[PDB]
């Protein structure tokens, strides 16, 4: 099957900067690549068809270029209602469409270093059973963040699920909320449950613990 | 101007069978092939099926290919989707597209609204509210609704008073079927002791109303 | 000394763009609830300019 590799898969510029993007194919195609935006939410619409043809009723600012497997989709001039995500989607293989993995842009701004609280589990969750550890990153921007668990310093991996909130609309920051669920017996088998968190705008990795039953 | 509706969505177990129809206005719909294509939730696009403008001819692709069924009706200028024997990964929004035929090949001019259709094994349960108190520059309290399904569930603070610094996350589909949500706010150090802080929490599809009380933690 | 001229002194939340209130609601300065009573940490949201 062919696979559609679009980069860069975020990048981050402001308003008026020439955005370009890039989408190469495993094989060869002739001019059957288009370019198809989507809102966070909205429906895909469409841009750019045959790669080098803009849809009707679409700003002149976008252009498509390029032959065979690499195209480029370039934005002149970037504007506030053009941060989406952009995915190009070859059509040679027609009874095989795929699509490419995207490029959100995202507002360029200034590095904002994340506040991180951690709180333990709750009594009434620890009657259920289950113990879930929360650690929320604030205010931080890229939204590159790399957040890990210590248990009695020993990382955890898989025990928990992150979920990242869209670019704020007001400081245009980003949210992380990871959550180490596990068992009861597991959670009293540990006594330090601790979240570090290693940001661009953090010097060294900020580590937020707590010890069981200590408030 | 065109139009196109999407309807049939909805809840449905593992291996049952569910139509969706869209309903085409503002164009040609019998002179036009249409384009089923489904959005899982947090995925990309996947091309799924195609139908002529005849409805003589039906394509799908090799994930549902012997699954799915596309038909349509010219004289009602209604396209009818047949998903048997549904799966886990069926879950998703699918839409309705028009062709457009300007090129040899497929291309999408217009795409619809579309409609959720989730396929679990799990019955309708009523979430359970917790609460996540701050403790000691500002503080930030929430409350947690885990154990709840279907989606969605609404959540306000204060009755909707507290509107300002209040970040509702996505809800998260956890392993055991159901759906994890985290509502957050954040409110001055000062005003924690005396200011009462409620969390009204309400699932339609369990019919669940809850009220639940932020305090402050004492040790 | 003047004290027919009166002006908003609390309100909950800033106006919207040519936007009248008149509400002489007791404002709940502290986050104690003011049950349409005044004294402590609830005044009267409007002050009369001298």
């Amino acid at each position: 099957d062919i696979q559609m590799t679009q980069s860069p898969s975020s990048l981050s510029a402001s308003v008026g900067d020439r955005v370009t993007i890039t989408c190469r194919a495993s094989q060869s195609i002739s001019s059957y690549l288009n370019w198809y935006q989507q809102k966070p939410g909205k429906a895909p619409k469409l841009l750019i068809y045959a790669a080098s043809s803009l849809q009707s009723g679409v700003p002149s600012r976008f252009s498509g270029s390029g032959s065979g497997t690499d195209f480029t989709l370039t934005i002149s001039s970037l504007q506030p209602e053009d941060f989406a995500t952009y995915y190009c989607q070859q059509s040679y293989s027609t009874l095989a469409l795929t699509f490419g993995g995207g490029t959100k842009v995202e507002i360029k701004r200034t590095v904002a270093a994340p506040s991180v609280f951690i709180f333990p589990p709750s009594d009434e969750q620890l009657k259920s059973g289950t113990a879930s550890v929360v650690c929320l990153l604030n205010n931080f921007y890229p939204r590159e963040a790399k957040v890990q668990w210590k248990v009695d310093n020993a990382l955890q991996s898989g025990n928990s699920q992150e979920s990242v909130t869209e670019q704020d609309s007001k400081d245009s920051t980003y949210s992380l909320s990871s959550t180490l669920t596990l068992s009861k017996a597991d959670y009293e088998k540990h006594k330090v449950y601790a979240c570090e968190v290693t940001h661009q705008g953090l010097s060294s990795p900020v580590t937020k613990s707590f010890n069981r039953g200590e408030c | 101007e065109v139009q196109l509706v999407e309807s049939g969505g909805g809840v449905v177990q593992p291996g049952r069978s569910l139509r969706l129809s869209c309903a085409a206005s503002a164009f040609t719909f019998s002179s036009y092939d249409m384009h089923w294509v489904r959005q899982a939730p947090g995925k990309g696009l996947e091309w799924v099926a195609v139908i002529s403008y005849d409805g003589s001819n039906k394509y799908y692709a090799d994930s549902v290919k012997g699954r799915f069924t596309i038909s349509r009706d010219n004289s009602k200028n209604t396209l009818y989707l047949q998903m048997n024997s549904l799966r886990a990964e069926d879950t998703a929004v699918y839409y309705c597209a028009k062709d457009g035929g300007k090129l040899w090949v497929y291309y999408f001019d217009y795409w619809g609204q579309g409609t959720l259709v989730t396929v679990s094994s799990a019955s309708t349960k009523g979430p359970s509210v917790f609460p996540l108190a701050p403790s000691s520059g500002t503080a930030a309290l929430g409350c947690l609704v885990k154990d709840y399904f279907p989606e969605p569930v609404t959540v306000s603070w204060n009755s909707g008073a507290l509107t300002s610094g209040v970040h509702t996350f996505p809800a998260v589909l956890q392993s055991s079927g159901l759906y994890s949500l985290s509502s957050v706010v954040t409110v001055p150090s000062s005003s924690l002791g005396t200011q009462t802080y409620i969390c009204n929490v309400n699932h339609k599809p369990s019919n669940t109303k809850v009220d639940k009380r932020v305090e402050p933690k004492s040790c | 000394g003047n004290y027919n001229y009166l002006y908003r002194l609390f309100r909950k939340s800033n106006l919207k763009p040519f936007e009248r209130d008149i509400s002489t609601e007791i404002y709940q300065a502290g986050s104690t609830p003011c049950n349409g009573v005044e004294g402590f940490n609830c005044y009267f949201p409007l002050q009369s300019y001298g």
